[PDB]
């Protein structure tokens, strides 16, 4: 069930070299600061870019897939896009639907991150959140399992910034589905109370080197935030919130 | 909800209606218009027979063919170089088939059989869409590709205008009618240009999709399962080849390939799943309208194609973007 | 001491009419979700726009300033921007200052958000947060007290997305900073914690009009978040840090 | 900033003092290439007023100086139009200059003390300027007020191609140097159009800030203090003039105002405090050069800019961005 496998990964002094996995069902976050090279890694897994080191997906090596079969298993949303000009939600969306047959598939998930009236906007004139959802929608219904038994792999790049609380909490059932249907996700993170909240597993980087890896309650322990941030951190549990707070 | 989906379809369809309707009127009018106004009745007369069949209807057919293929190339071009600027003789082509006409004259010494001049201008267009390709796969950037590109334009340029200058059946009004384009001479022994014109423009119609995720990131293109550096060389490829045969079949030809389709796009087209289909009509009628307007505007001869399209095309152009 | 006063600012179906005052040394926080118009009143606040209503700064109304007496008084940060090609940070930097003899406040006010080392690359080639520093320091320059005895509002569109826990941190201390030696300072935020932890006045909005506003403690309150975003919320506070968790 | 301002300071003004000593040495070239070499010996004689004083030196001052204007023209409007294929005759104005000249052998029936003329392609310029100010203070999106610059100019070939259809008075070479650029006929008799330059060429090298702002976002430089609505207004006026004095002058140049930008940013020439200098130090050397290549060329006659120029350069410009 392993889905994805990194061996000795690198790029110049902005990625050292890491070597993981990303298995079946589990949602992944990557930590880490501004300059830990994150969106290096997750461009990388996303096949968008080559270079030193492998990695293997599905049973078959990255470099051995075409561009068209990839975008079957695998979808994946850059850190920042910007809107093409007079291109109608509706459109922009059913473009990167596999089935253009499902239509009601369009109207759920467009629907629940509140996409419902905007369909027939242009995606050049919307808020930076509404954007932001519209993208994540897409990318979203080029790997939903509900019409695609090809859809695997899931990465995003900070797809959470810029959304109101409660289009983040939408979002957060929609990937929870997602990877209870068997998709694995992998996803950086800078909001860490939300990484120890809904991430099963997280790798923080620090340096373009990999610090610590597992289960993430493992890995954000206020000693190794400590050498990622530098700066002290206290845990703590109210009401079974598990929240985090800093001593700044 | 999902009424949206469709009710741009119904008004897709309206559009592409009405285009291809104009073009069919287009196509009556010059097959009856000229010297003398033949009715659809006198159509099989002996009159009908030499002038609505042998003169008009073969180089009306030419002239719909080219102004589609132009319009076209003129789209794709302006969203694969992401420049509204990008026509088509931008890239050289279109002066490449030039320097393969001319060095056909002086080499043949100017015995040749009319067809082997055809074959030269099409051959300098691929010499130079060819070039294009090496400078392509090198994974330059887009920019930089369109830069290298609009100066081998610039050296075609300098080329041909040095062998007109050693050349004794340069005739001016040849001249003039080469380069700002004209139908003047085309019979039925054009017809297997007009043929090698056919696929092309089909298969590139057709071709909707990617561009379609062209026109989104470059990035959001790969990641959706476009193979990038593919489909730049298929249309410059294309591009390229109907560049080619249109000019070795009516001359260099401008306007059309650059005010079609920004028109077209200034009215709403925007997806091209509409905007290629209403390229190949729209450019054809108005390369149509035009040569009706070229070739009986002036008893005493034939005005060239780059006269009257620009004449009539800017001031309704500037019609529309002036308010509309 | 009032620096900035709406009355009746307005715009189409997407910003309704509101009327509000800044203070001279107070950091107030724009809040509420996609939708409600934060982008927008931010903008016309910093004069990049005109329309409906009017606001005065500086006992002048903002339609009779000159764009470049304006950039003196007032820096603003729109809320996404693309980067210059083969621009270096040390020039994009120097290009904000109005007194560019002092290179000194250059280097600590780089420092501060760790741009020390980077000076000498160029922008397009940066780290979506690196980039969001080098935005943050240029519009610190440009209205820095420490150079500029003209500098008085500083508006912020979002400025803390993409910024890692630790930058995020320093951001604080410095805009801190420039309250304290009497700066105005207005932002979107959509952290509700860091809010009620670091701003002194908000101002709720939905649908384009203002819910709430006034002290940070009496706008974030539970029923006006459940308002605003639609979702319980509830209080708690450990240690002194008055934190804010959701009932999803 | 940490030392960055003396490593960039330094190599900036290294650059911009070997693109000077260049121009210097074109100079001299061209007071002393001709015919008959005149060494600086013999500068004196009366072999040295005819062909150094009376004939070169004012012909030689023209190229330099169009040559900046062109260049520099070329930069600010690529910056403007944040698009690469900006020209400066793009608008129209260039064209304008054309259709004026001619309004002014027609109306005055040609009878017109030479000068007049100058002062008519002057006008044409103006005309189309004052026309585009008039279509982008209706705050219309720079994407939509290029394309109608590049309509009017479009309208402006077509106008002044049908005066050509009428004149008595049409040379056959005149036209082929106004539409090519050349020198020839230029004596002290010119001096006022020098004079008329000179200024404008000034004031806008100073004006490197305010470029610089623009090379970021819109919105970046109207919040750093930037008035848009009056530097873009003032900068096409700027041009226009410029680009309208050059043809009323020397005629239709191209190559230089496209070419010299794109050949110093691709040496890695992107400050505007360096770009405008070295802008107008190039531009001045290369026509020089390409003036230099043309009179003394052919015995039999002078060739038109507008060939050397491309044919030159190109080469040149293939070879810079095939690998470097
Ligand atoms: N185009 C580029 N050329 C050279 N170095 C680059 C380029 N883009 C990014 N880098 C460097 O590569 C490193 C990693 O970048 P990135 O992969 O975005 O890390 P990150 O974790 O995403 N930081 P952030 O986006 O702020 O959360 C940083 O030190 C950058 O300076
Ligand atoms: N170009 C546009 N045309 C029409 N409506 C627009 C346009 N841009 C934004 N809107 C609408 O304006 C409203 C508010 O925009 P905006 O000012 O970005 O809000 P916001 O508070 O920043 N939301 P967010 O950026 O997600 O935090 C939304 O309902 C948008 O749909
Ligand atoms: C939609 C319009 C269709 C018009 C098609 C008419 C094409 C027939 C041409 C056959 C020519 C045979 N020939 C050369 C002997 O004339
Ligand atoms: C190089 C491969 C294709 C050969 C090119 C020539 C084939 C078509 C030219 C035939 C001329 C037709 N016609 C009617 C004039 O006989
Ligand atoms: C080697 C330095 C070159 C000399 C500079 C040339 C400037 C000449 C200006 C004098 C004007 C001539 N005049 C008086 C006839 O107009
Ligand atoms: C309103 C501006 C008026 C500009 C007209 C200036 C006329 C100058 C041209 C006269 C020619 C100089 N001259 C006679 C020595 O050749
Ligand atoms: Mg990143
Ligand atoms: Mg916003």
């Amino acid at each position: 069930s392993i889905v994805m496998q990194l061996q000795d990964v690198a790029e110049s002094t902005r990625l050292g070299p890491l070597s993981g996995e990303v298995r079946a069902g589990e949602i992944l976050h990557l930590v880490g600061p501004n300059g830990a090279g994150k969106s290096t890694l997750l461009a990388r897994m996303a096949g968008m870019t080559s270079g030193k080191g492998s990695i293997q997906f599905a049973g078959q090596p990255l470099e051995a897939w075409s561009a068209t079969k990839l975008a079957l298993h695998r979808a994946y949303l850059s850190q920042q896009q910007t809107p093409p000009f007079a291109t109608p939600v509706w459109h922009y969306l059913t473009l990167h639907q596999h089935d253009k047959t499902r239509t009601e598939l369009l109207n759920d998930v467009a629907g629940a991150l509140a996409l419902d009236d905007k369909l027939g906007r242009s995606t050049n004139q919307l808020s930076g959140g509404e954007w932001q959802r519209v993208r994540l929608a897409a990318v979203v219904l080029q790997i939903t399992p509900q019409a695609n038994p090809a859809g695997q792999l899931l990465l995003l790049d900070q797809p959470m910034c810029s959304l109101d609380v409660a289009q983040q909490s939408a979002l957060d059932k929609i990937l929870s589905a997602l990877s209870q249907q068997g998709l694995a996700i992998v996803m950086s993170s800078h909001d860490l109370n939300h990484t120890l909240r809904h991430a099963h597993r997280a790798w923080l980087l620090k340096g373009g080197k990999m610090l610590a890896s597992g289960r993430r309650e493992e890995v954000l322990t206020p000693p190794n935030l400590a050498q990622a941030y530098g700066m002290n951190f206290r845990r703590l549990d109210i009401e079974g919130h598990r929240m985090l707070i800093s001593t700044i | 909800m999902l009424t949206l989906a469709r009710q741009q379809q119904r008004q897709n369809i309206r559009w592409l209606l009405s285009l291809s309707v104009l073009m069919l009127l287009a196509l009556l009018l010059s097959l009856s218009a000229g010297e003398q106004w033949i009715s659809p009745g006198d159509w099989f007369t002996p009159r009908g027979e030499l002038f609505v069949w042998q003169i008009r209807l073969p180089r009306t057919l030419a002239v719909l063919l080219v102004g589609a293929a132009l319009a076209i190339s003129g789209a794709v071009m302006q969203a694969l170089f992401e420049n509204p600027l990008a026509e088509p003789g931008l890239l050289g082509v279109s002066n490449g088939a030039g320097v393969g006409l001319i060095a056909a004259v002086l080499l043949g010494q100017g015995q040749l059989p009319n067809w082997a001049l055809g074959l030269s201008a099409i051959a300098g267009a691929l010499i130079i869409t060819l070039i294009l390709l090496r400078f392509a796969r090198r994974h330059l950037s887009t920019s930089r590709l369109l830069l290298a590109g609009v100066a081998l334009g610039i050296i075609s340029s300098a080329l041909m205008t040095w062998a007109i200058y050693f050349s004794t059946s340069v005739d001016l009004r040849q001249l003039m009618y080469w380069m700002m384009g004209g139908f003047g001479g085309v019979d039925w022994r054009q017809s297997w240009l007009m043929l090698a014109l056919i696929p092309v423009l089909l298969w590139i119609s057709s071709q909707s999709r990617p561009m379609n995720m062209l026109a989104l990131g470059e990035i959001s293109a790969r990641q959706l399962g476009l193979p990038l550096w593919f489909w730049r060389n298929v249309l410059v490829a294309a591009t390229g080849w109907m560049v080619g045969v249109s000019v070795a079949l009516a001359g260099a030809i401008g306007f059309i390939g650059l005010v079609i389709p920004h028109i077209l796009r200034l009215s709403g087209l925007t997806d091209h799943r509409v905007l290629l289909p209403g390229c190949a009509l729209a450019g054809a009628s108005a390369l149509l309208l035009a040569d009706i307007v070229a070739r009986l505007a002036l008893a005493a001869a034939e005005l060239p194609i780059g006269v009257v399209t620009a004449t009539l095309g800017a001031p309704v152009f500037i019609w529309l973007l002036l308010k509309a």
